[PDB]
């Protein structure tokens, strides 16, 4: 938008996140194909 | 947990999660200023296994 490049402005996921219990982050920086368990 | 500047009141007792790392008492239990080290469901040697 204007700017001529591409950036974030919402992260519109949770209102509250009380009693954190596990947390990771990496480090910082077509198929996708995926199996949960 | 230990080397913190400025703890609470016990009225005011914090608490921490401790969580996803090793926990040794190879420093902590042999660190010479605590001066009570008391457990009561497990000896103090078999903290590490
Ligand atoms: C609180 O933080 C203190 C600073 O990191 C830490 O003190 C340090 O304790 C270790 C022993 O666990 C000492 O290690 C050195 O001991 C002798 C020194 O001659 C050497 O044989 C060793 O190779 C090693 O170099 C540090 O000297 C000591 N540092 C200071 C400033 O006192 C405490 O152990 C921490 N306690 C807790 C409970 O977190
Ligand atoms: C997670 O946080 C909530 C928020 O307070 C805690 O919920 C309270 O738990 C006590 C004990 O069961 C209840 O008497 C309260 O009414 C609860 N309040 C609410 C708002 O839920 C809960 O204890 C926390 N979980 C852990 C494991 O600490
Ligand atoms: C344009 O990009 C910059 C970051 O380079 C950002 O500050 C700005 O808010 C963006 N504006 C629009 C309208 O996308």
């Amino acid at each position: 938008k204007n700017n001529k490049s591409w950036m974030k402005s919402e992260f519109r996921v949770y209102s509250s996140a009380n009693n954190c219990t596990f947390e990771y982050v990496s480090q910082p920086f077509n198929l996708r194909e995926f199996v949960f368990k | 947990v230990f080397n913190a500047t400025r703890f609470a009141s016990v009225y005011a007792w914090n608490r921490k999660r401790i969580s996803n790392c090793v926990a040794d008492y190879s420093v902590l239990y042999n660190s010479a200023s605590f001066s009570t080290f008391k457990c009561y469901g497990v000896s103090p040697t078999k903290l590490n296994d």
